[PDB]
């Protein structure tokens, strides 16, 4: 031998000591409160909450505004025989070319 | 975004304060609490960003990565407290610190609003993460690792920050509205291509680009499990983010300066996979096909159209949570057994079933199984890439057929077949370990029933 | 309202809902395999009351009930497409899965998982539900892979066994081919036409081109096991009988056909495709009927059976007549899953046997299944009046009556020739002669389960054929007039098929022994294709997955190159820059150097 | 006792009142940024009778 | 249906045949039909009518946002930060109008499809010459300005563009 080093220890299993453990931890009692605070915050909170949470987030990004936008240009637009989308975004009017 | 970076800042005297057997109790519970706040991100606008004030803002490409994150701190904690029993309490608070550390400079990476402070920050998550490699990995490499990983980012990096600099003297500000609106074209000329080069370069380190990905393996073999999953899952995705947010200012000569990478990129995504067909380590294999997503998402950026910046974004979520939950399978198989070598332990389906099951979703989810939201990305990225060429269909299709070649491969070796006889220290899996993998395939599921949150600014 | 859309969707939810239930003290105990079977029957009531109203009316509509995202000008919605195809297809499906869930209640008793299994039965029936009723490309998609992978899952039931792996992952391989050109399809169609949606698609691609339809060619290639793409289909026997008779004979190996049946608008605007589809059919049909009239598995016969048949299909779409090849689908799928269900109660009586060299003298050991396999048998090679007459009989019409292919022709009459073959080969070496089975003998077919699902799936291979042949509506022009020789060719062929076969197999009880000949070494062997395909392509990509790519790239050359030669070059320039003596002699004549070259080097 | 309560689990107020401070902070960064409160040209508006500002 | 407008999504007029039975066999159609009336119609109808009188106790009202125009790009100065961010605002917002009216046009598309089922090819040509018409601008619109598109980008191809047109009008003059 070139040390004193200690030997390599033997792997530890939890479940002799603890038959219904959880895993989080050797004290029985701290690991079923970790056992249950994970499970709880997590998956309910988390989950549940913020799952139903993005599902109702209010309609920021305007898609059923552009729709209704869009329902009453279609509408106007084909009552009066103009065309439903205008072949120039900006007005070649208001645009001066080079000569 | 202080109300999301001042409770980080908090849970550290919280951690530090804590009693020696609460610190992972206390730590989860506040991490869980701090990612339903930043929940609160994903109501965005379908015009402009969220602009808090003049240091932060957020966008719809910057939300899903903090809430990523900010989910992805907890399952590191339970990883963490899995393989740290027999530690010191100074050390575990230190090991807590440096988790805490790293998601607090990745938010703050992610919300900044200039290009320097964005580079200070990511240029400071290094630290962390170089200090949880080299100090709880387990084998000798680590220490190459550690030097590989910070070298090849630094020696990226560097020229970034000169380019920067060069930036704001030349045109006034590094505010990312600022360039966006004043932005002007950049001209085909050495210096031009230089700039672009530092800037594009420095972020295909971070990606990792093929021909510049060892230090991928490398890390992400020898780093303990926390250091794992948070290389893979966020790490990886600080390139692709700079790359989309870099891209305003370099146009038109991205049209002709995204050749080589386009190239380097498909053929490394096939030479890659074909590296995880033989691999004999497990944690090799994951790592590998990171790297072949990574080089996907390069591709959808480098074409740059407004379907593949969708893709890339839900790819880079995708990605995140699959190898997280790739890393986390293989590290209980790991724990079991003390080995990585893939065909040690066989059988695992019938010594424990549950865990197959998970095992079995983990690799459906790996390759691109509809209506996924990796598969969402993929086929949008493929779609905005035959658009830009006919062949690289052919190049997906490849990709594609190995992927699911060599996911079924590893389920195949770990999971089926007949046990290992001598092996006889398989214990039944923990709740820890189910609830682990539970948090990481639910949120993967729900954003596959919501996939409009994840599809970024171009949607 | 109109009640069509309501119990379309109604059965497709009834369906999906014991899978909701499989968390319960129900899956826990042993009456979920009957309730599985009763929400089967069920939902097949409930969805043969819309083909009641489609049948008098002609009633066609799609259901856009939820919208699932918006890519700017692109809407995705979940769409059901119910229409012809998918009222006539559903019910037809869902009473082969009724009756093959009541054989696996039989069959299956000693499974220790047999609540999964019939869990897995019904979740690939809620996918090809999906595939089926699939309004847009997607969702077709999201069928597509959730069939392939219940099929992977079905096929290595036993994970235990090598073969069923190899056998799992070769099926995912093949398909995942079919996927590439599904893939390359879907992005053209929607770069092109802005569109994932049939109805659009149809709209705008007049005239559909070659790139779209040759992806939608090799998807249904690969799902339907065509030449090239064919040996998964045989190597999938490795799974339980009733995964055999269900998913891949019956239901999951037409998908390709369904698939290139519901782009037959493009198909016909296009003619290139048609004749490579129906050259693919030709072959496949030739192909697999050749090595299938000399196996000694009697399910890899069937499976060969279901191949050709599959070909017979394809060859039908090339000649333009997608209803026929539909109509098919709906007789093969009948008695198909009656022979696997025939051929499964064989096995299981004789002790998990299935070599017809070890079995013998079942005509009157076993009296119904004997009976039930020699209707079968008379239907899939075409009698004059059963099922299958009613589709075979007008396929080879059509195709003696069109302007196809000479060779394509010439090898769909072997085919149909060598069909009755290996027909004859079945019944002639299964159940005439002495018996060759061990001398204990547990022969025994009088389980209700077994008898009331094989006379279910009886019934429908007399009957069923007249009774929707009659009731669908004129959907192509008849061949009317047609030579008395053309009007009769399928019967000669079929009767000199089974004259030359009969003879061939008397021929064996004669004290003659004589090695076998190169043509029957080429047919019994597979043609060879599964070795040299399934050693040389793997053998060359793995062995370069290593000494290229991981050893010479990887491990080798990209490490030399970046960060090998730098760290070499550091170390080198740091052992000259610290290796000095210390004397100061030396380095004061450097500062002179220095000194001088400032001074002069500088102004 | 109730002592012991407090003497160990006082940390777990130490977020929540980091998050009340962050909201607080939010605020107090709103309200430097009102130059063009009630100006632009899109949302420019006469006040309500019984309010000061659009929005604070 | 009132919840939609008939001018904005046309149907044409609904042509149902009258039934003229030829046997006197009973009709299996029409017996499931009552049989679906009396046992799924009438209950979901009673809940429907019980819903929607719960519903008229509270009835509140949501409205339309309304956004006035602003001077746009054209009118812009150069680098006036506030005037383009104005401007790229209203470019953003009516970009996402026309998405949502070739949204309109393809539905229409679809839907006439549909219901023509086996005419199509002769009788929806007029919903197919709207779809081109709006394509066609759609595409000269948006075609090519990339992930990064702006206002500005805009301009410049649409400064192009014009100038295209004028030299090819010069030169057919000449
Ligand atoms: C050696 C053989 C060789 O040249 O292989 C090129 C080949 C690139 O792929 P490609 O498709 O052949 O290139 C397309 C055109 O040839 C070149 O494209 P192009 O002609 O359309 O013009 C674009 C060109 C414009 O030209 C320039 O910009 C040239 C100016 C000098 C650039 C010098 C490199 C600067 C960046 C640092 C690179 C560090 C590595 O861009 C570049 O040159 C890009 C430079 C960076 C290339 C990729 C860097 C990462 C390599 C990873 C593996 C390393 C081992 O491989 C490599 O560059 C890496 C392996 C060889 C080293
Ligand atoms: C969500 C469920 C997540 C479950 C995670 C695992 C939970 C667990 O441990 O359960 C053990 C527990 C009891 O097991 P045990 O025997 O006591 O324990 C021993 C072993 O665990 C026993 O292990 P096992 O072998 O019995 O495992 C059961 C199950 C466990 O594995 C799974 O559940 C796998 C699920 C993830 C697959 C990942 C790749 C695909 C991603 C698709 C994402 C879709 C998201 C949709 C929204 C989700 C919202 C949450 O695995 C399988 O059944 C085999 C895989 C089959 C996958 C087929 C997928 C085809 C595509 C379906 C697409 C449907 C949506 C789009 C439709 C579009 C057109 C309308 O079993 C269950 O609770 C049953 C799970 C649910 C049924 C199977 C999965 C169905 C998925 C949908 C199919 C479509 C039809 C509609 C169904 C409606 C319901
Ligand atoms: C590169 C070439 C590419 C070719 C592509 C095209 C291929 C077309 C294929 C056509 C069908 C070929 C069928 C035979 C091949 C398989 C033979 C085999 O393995 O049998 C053992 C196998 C028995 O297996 P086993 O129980 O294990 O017994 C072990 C053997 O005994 C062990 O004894 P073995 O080993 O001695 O048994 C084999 C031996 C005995 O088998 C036979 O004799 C079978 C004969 C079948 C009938 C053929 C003549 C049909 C005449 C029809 C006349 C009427 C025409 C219509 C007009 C009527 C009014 C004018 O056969 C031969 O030696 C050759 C037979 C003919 C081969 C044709 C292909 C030639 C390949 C290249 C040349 C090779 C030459 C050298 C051979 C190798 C070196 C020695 O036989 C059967 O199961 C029955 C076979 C089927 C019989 C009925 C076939 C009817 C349909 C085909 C004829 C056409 C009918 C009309 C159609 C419609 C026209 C419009
Ligand atoms: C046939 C096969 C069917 C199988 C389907 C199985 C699923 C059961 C049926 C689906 C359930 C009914 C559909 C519910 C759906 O509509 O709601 C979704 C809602 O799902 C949630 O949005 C998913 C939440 C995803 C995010 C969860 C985060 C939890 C923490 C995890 C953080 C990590 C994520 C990191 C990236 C962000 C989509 O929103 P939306 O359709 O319009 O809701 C309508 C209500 N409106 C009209 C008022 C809007
Ligand atoms: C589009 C580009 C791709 C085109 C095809 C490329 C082929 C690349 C070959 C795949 C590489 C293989 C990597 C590892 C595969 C899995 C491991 C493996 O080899 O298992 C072998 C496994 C089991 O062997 P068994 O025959 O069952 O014998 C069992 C005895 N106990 O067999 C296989 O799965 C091999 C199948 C590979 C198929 C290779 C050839 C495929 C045919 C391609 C040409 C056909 C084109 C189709 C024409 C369509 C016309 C419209
Ligand atoms: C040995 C050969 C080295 C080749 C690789 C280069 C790495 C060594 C860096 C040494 C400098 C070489 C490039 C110098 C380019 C340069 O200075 O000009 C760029 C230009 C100068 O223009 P002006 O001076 O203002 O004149 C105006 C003209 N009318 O300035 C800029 O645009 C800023 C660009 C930052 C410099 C970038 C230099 C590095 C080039 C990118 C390489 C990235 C390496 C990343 C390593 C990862 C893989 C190993
Ligand atoms: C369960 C039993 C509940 C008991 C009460 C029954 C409730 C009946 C009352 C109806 C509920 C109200 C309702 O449905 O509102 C519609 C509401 C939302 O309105 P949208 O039109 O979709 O808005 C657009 C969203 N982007 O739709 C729904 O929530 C119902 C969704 C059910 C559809 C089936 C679920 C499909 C999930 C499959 C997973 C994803 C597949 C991807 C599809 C791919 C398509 C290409
Ligand atoms: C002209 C201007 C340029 C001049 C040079 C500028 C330097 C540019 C960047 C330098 C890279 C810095 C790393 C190289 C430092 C030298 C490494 C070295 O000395 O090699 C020895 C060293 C082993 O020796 P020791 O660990 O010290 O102890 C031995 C015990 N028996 O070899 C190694 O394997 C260490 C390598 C680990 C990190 C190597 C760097 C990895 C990336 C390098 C290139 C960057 C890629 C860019 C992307
Ligand atoms: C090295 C040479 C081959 C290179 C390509 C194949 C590479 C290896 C296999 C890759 C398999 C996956 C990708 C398959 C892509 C198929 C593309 C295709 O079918 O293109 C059709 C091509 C163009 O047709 P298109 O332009 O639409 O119509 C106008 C008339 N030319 O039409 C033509 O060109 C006319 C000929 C039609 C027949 C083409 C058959 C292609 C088979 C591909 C799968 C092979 C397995």
């Amino acid at each position: 031998i070139r040390l004193q080093e200690d030997p390599d220890p033997e792997d530890e299993n939890l479940y002799e000591k603890n038959p219904d453990s959880h895993g989080y931890d050797k004290d029985p009692i701290v690991d079923l409160w970790n056992m249950r605070v994970v499970f709880f915050f997590g998956f309910s909170i988390v989950l549940v909450l913020g799952s139903t949470f993005v599902a109702y987030l209010p309609d920021y990004r305007m898609q059923e505004w552009a729709r209704r936008e869009a329902e009453r240009l279609v509408k106007y637009r084909e009552a009066n025989g103009l065309p439903l989308m205008e072949s120039n975004c900006f007005d070649p009017n208001k645009i001066q070319l080079p000569e | 975004m202080l109300k999301i970076i001042i409770p980080t800042t908090m849970l550290l005297p919280m951690t530090w304060m804590s009693k020696h057997n609460m610190i992972w109790i206390n730590a989860t519970v506040h991490s869980l609490l701090i990612s339903l706040i930043s929940l609160s991100l994903l109501n965005q606008l379908g015009e402009n960003s969220l602009n808090f004030s003049l240091t932060f803002f957020s966008d719809s490409l910057s939300a899903p990565l903090l809430v990523l994150t900010t989910w992805l701190l907890p399952l590191m904690l339970m990883a963490s407290q899995s393989h740290l029993s027999k530690e010191t309490t100074t050390r575990k608070k230190l090991y807590i610190t440096m988790l805490i550390l790293l998601q607090l400079f990745l938010i703050m990476t992610f919300t900044a609003t200039e290009l320097i402070l964005f580079y200070i920050l990511f240029e400071a998550t290094l630290v962390p993460t170089l200090i949880i490699i080299t100090r709880w990995g387990n084998q000798t490499e680590r220490l190459n690792a550690g030097l590989y990983f910070l070298f090849y980012t630094l020696a990226g990096s560097l020229p970034l920050l000169v380019a920067l600099v060069y930036i704001q003297n030349t045109t006034g500000s590094l505010n990312f509205l600022i360039i966006h609106y004043w932005s002007h074209p950049l001209s085909n000329s050495w210096s031009n291509i230089f700039m672009w080069l530092a800037c594009i370069m420095a972020f295909m380190v971070k990606m990792p680009l093929y021909g510049l990905h060892l230090w991928l393996p490398k890390a992400h073999v020898e780093a303990p499990i926390a250091g794992s999953m948070v290389l893979a899952a966020v790490l990886l995705k600080l390139g692709g983010y700079g790359m989309m947010r870099i891209t305003t200012i370099l146009n038109p000569l991205t049209n002709y300066m995204a050749y080589p990478f386009l190239m380097l990129s498909m053929w490394g995504m096939i030479m890659t996979s074909s590296i995880c067909l033989r691999q004999t380590d497990l944690k090799s294999l994951i790592a590998y096909s990171s790297v072949s997503h990574m080089a996907l998402v390069i591709v959808a950026i480098m074409i740059q159209t407004p379907w593949s910046f969708m893709g890339a974004t839900a790819l880079m979520i995708a990605h995140g949570l699959t190898s997280s939950m790739l890393f986390c399978l293989a590290n209980t198989n790991y724990e079991r057994v003390h080995s990585r070598t893939m065909i040690l332990a066989r059988g695992l389906q019938t010594l424990l079933p549950l865990m197959a099951t998970w095992w079995l979703v983990a690799s459906l989810t790996n390759l691109a199984l509809p209506p996924s939201i990796n598969l969402i990305g993929e086929l949008f990225i493929i779609t905005a890439s035959f658009s830009w060429s006919n062949i690289t269909i052919i190049l997906m299709g490849m990709n594609m057929m190995i992927t699911a070649l060599y996911s079924l491969y590893m389920l195949i070796t770990t999971q089926r077949g007949k046990y290992t006889h001598h092996i006889n220290n398989i214990k039944p899996s923990f709740t820890r370990e189910n609830a682990l993998m539970a948090l990481h395939i639910l949120p993967l599921l729900l954003l596959t029933l919501n996939p409009k949150m994840i599809l970024g600014p171009l949607y | 309202m109109n009640p069509f859309a309501s119990l379309t969707l109604t059965t497709l939810t009834i369906l999906t809902i014991p899978i909701m239930m499989s968390n319960s003290n129900i899956y826990k105990t042993n009456l979920y395999p009957n309730y599985v079977k009763t929400t089967v029957s069920y939902a097949f009531t409930l969805s043969l009351v819309p083909l009641l109203m489609f049948m008098h009316t002609g009633q066609e509509m799609i259901i856009s009930n939820w919208h699932w995202m918006t890519l700017q000008t692109v809407e995705l919605s979940l769409s059901f497409k119910m229409d012809y195809f998918s009222v006539m297809f559903i019910p037809v499906a869902l009473f082969v899965t009724w009756s093959i869930m009541e054989f696996s209640m039989w069959y299956m008793h000693s499974d220790p998982f047999i609540n999964r299994f019939f869990k897995y039965l019904l979740l690939f029936l809620i996918t090809m539900m999906i595939l089926v009723t699939a309004n847009n490309l997607f969702q077709l998609f999201i069928g597509w892979e959730g069939v392939g992978i219940m099929s992977f899952l079905l096929i290595g039931w036993w994970h235990g066994r090598t073969d069923a792996n190899t056998a799992a992952l070769q099926a995912i391989l093949y398909n995942r081919i079919g996927d590439i050109g599904f893939v390359l399809s879907m992005a053209w169609f929607l770069t092109h036409s802005n569109a994932w949606d049939l109805q659009q698609i149809f709209m705008l691609n007049n005239e559909c081109p070659n790139m779209p339809l040759i992806g939608l060619l090799l998807a249904a290639a690969g799902k339907s096991a065509q030449f090239g793409l064919h040996p998964w289909l045989p190597s999938a026997m490795e799974g339980p009988t009733p995964v055999s008779a269900l998913l891949h004979s019956s239901t999951m190996v037409v998908a390709g056909v369904f698939l290139l049946i519901r782009f037959y608008p493009l198909m016909e605007t296009n003619k290139l495709v048609q004749t490579m589809t129906l050259c693919l059919g030709a072959i496949t049909t030739l192909f697999t009927a050749l090595c299938a009239i000399t196996q000694n598995d009697i399910k890899k016969i069937v499976a060969f059976s279901t191949s050709s048949q599959l070909g017979l299909m394809m060859v039908t779409i090339g000649i333009n007549q997608p209803h026929l090849a539909f109509l098919h689908i709906c007789m093969h799928a009948f008695f198909k899953a009656m022979l696997f269900m025939c051929s499964g109660s064989i096995i299981h009586s004789l002790n998990d046997e299935q070599d017809i060299r070890k079995m013998g003298g079942l005509y009157k050991a076993m009296p119904f299944t004997t009976t039930a396999l020699i209707i079968g048998s008379l239907a899939l090679t075409g009698m004059p009046y059963l099922t299958g007459f009613y589709s075979k009989d007008l396929i080879i019409e059509a195709v003696n009556m069109s302007y196809t292919n000479a060779w394509a022709l010439l090898m769909t009459l072997i085919a149909t020739s060598l069909t009755a073959a290996y027909s004859t080969r079945i019944i002639f070496f299964a159940f005439l002669g002495k018996p060759r089975f061990p001398p204990l003998v547990l022969i025994n077919e009088n389980n209700p389960l077994l008898i009331n699902s094989i006379k279910r799936l009886l019934i429908g291979s007399i009957f069923a054929g007249f009774i929707i042949s009659n009731n669908i509506p004129p959907m192509t022009v008849p061949n009317t007039t047609m030579p008395l020789y053309m009007k009769m060719t399928a019967l000669i062929v079929t009767i000199m098929g089974f004259m030359l076969a009969l003879e061939l197999n008397n021929t064996t009880y004669y004290l003659k022994f004589k090695y076998p000949s190169q043509t029957y070494k080429f047919s019994n062997m597979l043609g060879y294709y599964p070795s040299i395909m399934h050693r040389l392509p793997t053998y060359h990509n793995l062995s370069m997955s290593q000494k290229s790519a991981s050893s010479l790239l990887d491990l080798i050359w990209l490490e030399t190159i970046l960060p090998k030669t730098t760290s070499f070059i550091q170390m080198k320039m740091s052992i000259m820059v610290s290796n000095q003596k210390g004397l100061i002699k030396l380095y004061f004549l450097s500062f002179l150097i220095t000194i001088m070259i400032s001074m002069t080097l500088f102004n | 006792n109730v002592l012991q309560i407090v003497r160990d689990h006082w940390v777990h107020i130490l977020v929540p009142v980091g998050f009340v401070f962050g909201c607080y902070l939010d605020r107090r960064s709103d309200e430097k940024l009102t130059a063009f409160r009630n100006k632009s040209l899109l949302f420019k508006r006469e006040l309500r009778p019984n309010e000061e500002v659009t929005w604070k | 249906p009132d919840s939609w407008d008939k001018d904005v999504y046309p149907e044409p007029p609904r042509r149902t045949p009258a039934p003229a039975p030829q046997t006197s066999l009973p009709n299996p159609v029409t017996y499931l039909t009552k049989i679906f009336d009396l046992l799924v119609d009438r209950p979901v109808t009673l809940a429907r009518e019980f819903i929607e009188q719960q519903h008229a106790k509270n009835r509140y009202y949501y409205y339309h946002r309304e956004f006035r125009r602003v001077p746009d790009i054209t009118e812009c100065e150069e680098k006036d930060i506030l005037c383009m961010f104005e401007a790229e605002m209203q470019w953003r917002r009516d970009y996402k109008v026309d998405q949502e009216i070739v949204n309109i046009i393809q539905e229409r598309l679809k839907a006439c499809q549909q219901r023509e089922g086996e005419s199509y090819r002769q009788n929806c040509a007029k919903e197919l010459e709207q779809f081109t018409q709006v394509s066609k601008a759609f595409q000269d619109r948006y075609s090519d300005l990339g992930a990064h598109y702006s206002a500005r980008k805009c301009l410049a191809k649409q400064k192009q563009r014009m100038l295209a047109e004028r030299k090819a009008a010069k030169e057919a003059a000449a």
